[PDB]
RNA sequence: UCCCCCGUGCCCAUAGCGGCGUGGAACCACCCGUUCCCAUUCCGAACACGGAAGUGAAACGCGCCAGCGCCGAUGGUACUGGGCGGGCGACCGCCUGGGAGAGUAGGUCGGUGCGGGGG
RNA sequence: AGAGCGCAAGGGUAGAAGGGGGCCUGACUGCGAGGCCUGCAAGCCGAGCAGGGGCGAAAGCCGGGCCUAGUGAACCGGUGGU
RNA sequence: CCACCAGCCUACCAAACCCUGUCAAACUCCGAAGGGUCCCAGGUGGAGCCUGGGAGUGAGGGCGCGAGCGAUAACGUCCGCGU
C-alpha cells in the first residue's frame, strides 16, 4: 500500500534506471542505494519521482 | 489339568474351525510348532484353569507335555474363543498373573461398599518349581475411600513380585440409589 | 408449503488444488532441468546432482538417472546418478 | 577480567571499629567499615 | 557442537579432515565419498616437533611435498571448531593454495 | 448422559458403520455386562434411560460402569425447511456401538438381581443385547 | 595469583580438616569451589531508560568489574515489558576475583545487616550449589549512603564442583559463612 | 598379518539411557600462564596464544549387567483386489488370492571400512 | 523438538529456515538448457552462460523473504528516455 | 490451630502423572488390499502414434459398491471408480 509505496531509483551520471518500492512510514528519509545500470559496472543509485 | 493336544499341519484353519477343533499355537524358548484341541472339553477344562492352573496336553506323537494358556483372540462378533497360545513350561523363574483371593469383611464391605477388583491376576516371577496357588488379599479392615495395594498381599515364600508394587489391587466404592435422582438436577 | 427462518453458511470455499507430487524415479532418465519432485516441507532432501530451489521442488542438474536413499538421523535422501 | 573500561582494582583497607586492619583487593581504595 | 556440518559447507568438493588437541596436530587431507584420506602430517605423532604452531608451518609444508606426490592440488581445511587462527602454514602454501 | 462440553468440531460426517467393536468385549471391571448386537449409534438419552431404570430398580445398589460414552454429534436441520441452505444442529449426543461391545456392567448386585435389571436397563435401548458373567474374558488389556 | 586472606587460609587450612573429616583420597575428584555469579534483576525496567541501568552498572562498579545486562523473555502484561529486554543485571565471578568477593564479604559486609540473625542455613540446592538473596546494596563495604535511592537487593548464587550438603556446607564454613544455627 | 589408542566414516537406536568396572607408558582430557595472537551485550568459562609440575575424578575410550528405552517373530484375525449369494434397509455369508498392526515368545546395550602412532 | 520460525493452517525445520554481531545491497544486467502445469491464455522451476558487484583465509553462497495467499490480459492515457 | 513457619484431617474440587478400559473425516507410532509410474517381456488389434479437412456433444438416467447431504427417508439430489 502506500505507506510503503512505490518509487524507482535511477544512477546519477545521467538518467538510467532500476525498479523499486519504499516504506514512507518507516524512517525513510532519502535512498542512494548502490546498484548496476545498463551501461558499465556497478556505480552510485539516487532515488526519484514516484 | 489333563487336556488332548494334536498337531497341526498347515490346514487352513476355517475347516478346523467349522468342524470342531481349536486351533492354537504352542512354544518354548524358540520351539513353535502348531497345533489344536476340541472345543468342548477344552472349555469345560479351562474354566478350571486360566493363566491361574496349569495345564496338561498328551499328544498321540510319543510325548505328553504341560503348558501354561497365554493370550486368546476372539471373534469379537458373537463373542467366543477362535483361538489360543500356550507357554510350554520350564523351571526357571516365570513372570504371569498369580490370583488373588478376596478375603475379608470390614467396614468398607458390610456398611454398604463394594469391593474394587483390579487385579485378581497380578504379574509376579515365580519359579515354575513353585506353584501359587490362592494368594490370599486382606481386606480384613479396610473402609471406604481407601483401598489395598503394593506387598500388602501375600507374597508366598517361593514366589517374587514385579509389578510396582503401588498399583492398587483392590478398593472399596460408595453404593447408588436415588440419591443419584438428585444428581439428575 | 409454509417457509420461515432459514440461514447461509460461510464455506463455499476452497483452495485451487495444485498438482503436487514426485516425477521421476529410478529407472527414467532426467536430463538437467527436469522437476521430479513437488512439494512443500522437506518430503525429499537433495543430492547427487539432484537439485532443490525456492519451494523445496526436486529436479535434474545431470542427464542421470535418478534413485533413493534413507538416512533416519538426517532426513530422505535422493539421488540422481548417472555415468561414468 | 579484561576489557578496558572495566572499573579497575587497586586495593583497599579496613579500618574497622573494633581496630582490625585487613587488606582487601576490590575497586575503591578507601574501605573500611565494622567488625 | 559446531556440526552443522561445516563439512556440508566443505561437501563443496575435495575435503581436508582434522583436528587440534593438547599436544598433537591431525592434520589430514582426505578423499571423501569412500572417506579414502591420502595424506597425513602431525606435529610429534609425525615425530616433528613440540610447539603446535612451528609445527604447523613446517607440516603444512612438510604436507605440500606429500600432497603434490600424489597429483593433489586443491581441497579445504576441514574443522568446525577450526575458529581460523591461520596456522598460517593453514595449509594454503602447504600444496592447496588454499587462501 | 455425558459428554464434552467443548471438543473440536460442532458438527461431523455421519461415516459408515460395519461392524467388529473396535475393542471392548471383556471386563475388567463388572462382574455382569451387557453386550450390543447391532451396529448403531447409542443416543446418551437412552443410555441414561438404562442407567434410570438400572439404578432404579436396584436400589441402594452397589456400582454401576458405563464403559462406553456418547461423543458422537448428531446433525439435526431445524423442522419444516427445504434441501441445501446448510445442515443439521449438534443434536442427538450419540455413541459409536457396534454387536460385541460391552455398554455396560455391574458389580456386587445379586444374581437374579444382575438379571432382571440389566434386563429390563436393555430392553430399553434401540436395540436388543447380551446379558454375561465373567470367566473367558479372563486376559485381554 | 590474587593472594588474600580466605585464600592463603583455604590453601592451609582446608586440606586438614575437609581430608581428615570428610576423606577424600583424591587430589583432583575433590570438589572445592566453583562459579560465583552475582545477580539484580528488578522488573522495574519498564522504561526509565538505562538511567535505571546506570544504577545496575554501580553495583558491578562495587564488585570491581564491569557487567552485562541481562534481561527478560516473555510477554508479561501484568507488570508490563514484554519481548524480553529490562533489568536482569549479572556478573561472573571466579577464581581469584570471586576470592575478593566473599573477602569483602564475610569480612565486613555481613555484620550490618539489621536482622542479621544468621547466614540462612535452608537455602541448600543440594548438588554444590547455595542461593540467597538479601535487603540492602550498602550491606557491602564500599557503598555509602551517598549513592542509595530506596532499595535494591541481591541474589547471590554460588555453584559449587561439591554435589552434597555436607561438603559445601563446611566449604562455607571453612571459607567463613557464619549460619543461623 | 593383529593388539591398544587418536583422527575419521558408514548402518540408522537391537547403535540410546542408566548403574558399574578399568586406562593413561604415546596419546585424549582436565590441567597450566593470561605477557603475546585474540575474543566474551559479563566471565582466560568459551576461542585463544605460550606450556613446566600434576591428575585420570570429571571428558572420553574398552569391558559387565535390560531396570528404562528400541526391535517383535509365529499362530490366528481385521480390512481388502477379483468372483458370487442372502437382507426392506441397517447390513451378513462363501471361494480365490493379498495380508496388517494388538500382543504373547524372544531378541538387543552394538555392526563396520580409510588413514595415523606406539608393540 | 511440544520453543520460535510476520500474518490462516497445512507441510517442514534446532546437522536451521530459528536468534546475536561484522561488511554490505544478487528485490543484479543481457540470455535461458531442459521440466512442472494445462482448453487457451496466465501461472510454477532453474542449471549453466557472459558483465560486474558483496561477503568468505578458503571450499563457496547470492537473479529478495522456509513454501503454499497478498492478485488484473488487452484496449486509453500520464510521465522520463531511445 | 500458629506465627521466625507449620502442623493436621475428609462417603469434597481438581493441574499433572501411573494404572483400568476408550473414542476421532480435518488425530496418526504401524500400516495394507490397491492405484500409480519407469525398466525388460509378450500381446496383429477398427491397438497405437503423427499431421490434416468434417462433425456432432456438453439437461443425461438407472443399478453396483465407496463418501457427502437428507432422517445411515425419497423412483431425492452430490461426487468417485464400475457398468
Amino acid at each position: 500500500v502506500r505507506i510503503k509505496l512505490l518509487l524507482e531509483c535511477t544512477e546519477c551520471k545521467r538518467r538510467n534506471y532500476a525498479t523499486e518500492k519504499n516504506k514512507r512510514n518507516t524512517p525513510n528519509k532519502l535512498e542512494l542505494r548502490k546498484y548496476c545500470p545498463w551501461c558499465r559496472k556497478h556505480t552510485v543509485h539516487r532515488e526519484v519521482k514516484i | 489339568y489333563r487336556l488332548k493336544a494334536y498337531y497341526r499341519e498347515g490346514e487352513k484353519p476355517s475347516a478346523l474351525r467349522r468342524a470342531g477343533k481349536l486351533p492354537g499355537v504352542m512354544y518354548n524358548r524358540h520351539l513353535n510348532r502348531k497345533v489344536y484341541v476340541d472345543l468342548v472339553e477344552f472349555d469345560k477344562v479351562f474354566r478350571q484353569a486360566s493363566i491361574h492352573h496349569v495345564i496338561v496336553l498328551e499328544l498321540p506323537d510319543g510325548q505328553s507335555l504341560p503348558t501354561l494358556v497365554r493370550q486368546v483372540n476372539l471373534d469379537k462378533r458373537r463373542r467366543r474363543p477362535e483361538h489360543v497360545d500356550f507357554f510350554v513350561l520350564s523351571d526357571e523363574p516365570v513372570e504371569m498373573y498369580v490370583p488373588l483371593r478376596f478375603v475379608g469383611t470390614p467396614a468398607g464391605v458390610r456398611a454398604g461398599g463394594v469391593l474394587q477388583e483390579i487385579h485378581r491376576d497380578i504379574l509376579v516371577k515365580v519359579s515354575p518349581r513353585n506353584i501359587p496357588e490362592f494368594i490370599e488379599v486382606d481386606v480384613s479392615g479396610l473402609e471406604i475411600g481407601d483401598s489395598l495395594h503394593a506387598s500388602d498381599l501375600k507374597l508366598p515364600p517361593g514366589v517374587e513380585l514385579a509389578v510396582s508394587p503401588e498399583e492398587t489391587i483392590a478398593a472399596v466404592v460408595p453404593p447408588e440409589d436415588v440419591e443419584k435422582l438428585a444428581e439428575e438436577a | 408449503a409454509h417457509k420461515k427462518g432459514l440461514g447461509s453458511t460461510r464455506n463455499g470455499r476452497d483452495s485451487q488444488a495444485k498438482r503436487l507430487g514426485v516425477k521421476r524415479y529410478e529407472g527414467q532418465v532426467v536430463r538437467a532441468g527436469n522437476i521430479l519432485v513437488r512439494q512443500r516441507g522437506t518430503r525429499f532432501k537433495p543430492g547427487k546432482n539432484v537439485g532443490m530451489g525456492r519451494d523445496f521442488t526436486l529436479f535434474a542438474l545431470v542427464d542421470g538417472v535418478v534413485e533413493f536413499q534413507d538416512r533416519g538421523r538426517l532426513g530422505r535422501y535422493v539421488h540422481v546418478r548417472p555415468l561414468a | 577480567m579484561k576489557e578496558g573500561i572495566h572499573p579497575k582494582l587497586v586495593p583497599a583497607r579496613i579500618i574497622c571499629g573494633c581496630g582490625n586492619v585487613i587488606e582487601t583487593y576490590s575497586t575503591k581504595p578507601e574501605i573500611y567499615v565494622e567488625v | 557442537k559446531f556440526r552443522v556440518r561445516n563439512r556440508i559447507k566443505r561437501t563443496g568438493r575435495l575435503r581436508l579432515s582434522v583436528f587440534r588437541s593438547l599436544k598433537h596436530i591431525y592434520a589430514q587431507i582426505i578423499d571423501d565419498e569412500k572417506g579414502v584420506t591420502l595424506v597425513s602430517a602431525s606435529s610429534l605423532a609425525l615425530k616433528l616437533k613440540g610447539n603446535k604452531t612451528e609445527v604447523a608451518r613446517q607440516v603444512g609444508r612438510a604436507l605440500a611435498e606429500k600432497a603434490l606426490a600424489l597429483g593433489i592440488k586443491q581441497v579445504a581445511f576441514d574443522r568446525g571448531p577450526y575458529k581460523y587462527h591461520g596456522r598460517v602454514k593453514a595449509l594454503a602454501e602447504g600444496a592447496r593454495e588454499g587462501g | 448422559m455425558l459428554m464434552p462440553r467443548r471438543m473440536k468440531y460442532r458438527k461431523q460426517q455421519r461415516g459408515r458403520l460395519k461392524g467388529a467393536t473396535k475393542g471392548g468385549d471383556y471386563v475388567a471391571f463388572g462382574d455382569y455386562g451387557l453386550v450390543a448386537l447391532e451396529p448403531a449409534w447409542i443416543t446418551a438419552q437412552q443410555i441414561e434411560a438404562a442407567r434410570v431404570a438400572m439404578v432404579r430398580h436396584f436400589r441402594r445398589g452397589g456400582k454401576i460402569f458405563i464403559r462406553i460414552f456418547p461423543d458422537k454429534p448428531y446433525t439435526k436441520k431445524p423442522l419444516e425447511v427445504r434441501m441445501g441452505k446448510g445442515k443439521g444442529n449438534v443434536e442427538g449426543y450419540v455413541a459409536v456401538v457396534k454387536p460385541g461391545r460391552v455398554m455396560f456392567e455391574v458389580a456386587g448386585v445379586t444374581e437374579e438381581q444382575a438379571m432382571e435389571a440389566l434386563r429390563i436397563a436393555g430392553h430399553k435401548l434401540p436395540i436388543k443385547t447380551k446379558i454375561v458373567r465373567r470367566d473367558a474374558y479372563d486376559e485381554a488389556q | 595469583p590474587l593472594d588474600v586472606a580466605l585464600k592463603r587460609k583455604y590453601y592451609e587450612e582446608v586440606r586438614p580438616e575437609l581430608i581428615r573429616r570428610f576423606g577424600y583420597q583424591n587430589v583432583w575428584e575433590v570438589p572445592r569451589l566453583e562459579k560465583v555469579v552475582i545477580n539484580q534483576g528488578l522488573g522495574e525496567a519498564k522504561e526509565d531508560a538505562r538511567i535505571l541501568e546506570k544504577a545496575a552498572q554501580e553495583l558491578a562498579l562495587i564488585t570491581g568489574q564491569k557487567p552485562a545486562v541481562t534481561r527478560a523473555k516473555k510477554s508479561i502484561s501484568n507488570f508490563k515489558l514484554r519481548k524480553g529486554m529490562p533489568i536482569g543485571l549479572r556478573v561472573t565471578l571466579r577464581r581469584d576475583r570471586m576470592w575478593i568477593f566473599l573477602e569483602k564479604l564475610l569480612n565486613v559486609a555481613l555484620p550490618r545487616i539489621r536482622d542479621f540473625r544468621g547466614l540462612n542455613p535452608n537455602s541448600f540446592d543440594g548438588r554444590g550449589n547455595y542461593n540467597l538473596g538479601l535487603r540492602e546494596q550498602l550491606i557491602f563495604p564500599e557503598i555509602t549512603y551517598d549513592m542509595v535511592d530506596a532499595l535494591r537487593g541481591m541474589d547471590i548464587a554460588v555453584v559449587t564442583t561439591a554435589e552434597t550438603d555436607e561438603e559445601a556446607r563446611a566449604l562455607l564454613e571453612l571459607l567463613g559463612f557464619p549460619f543461623r544455627k
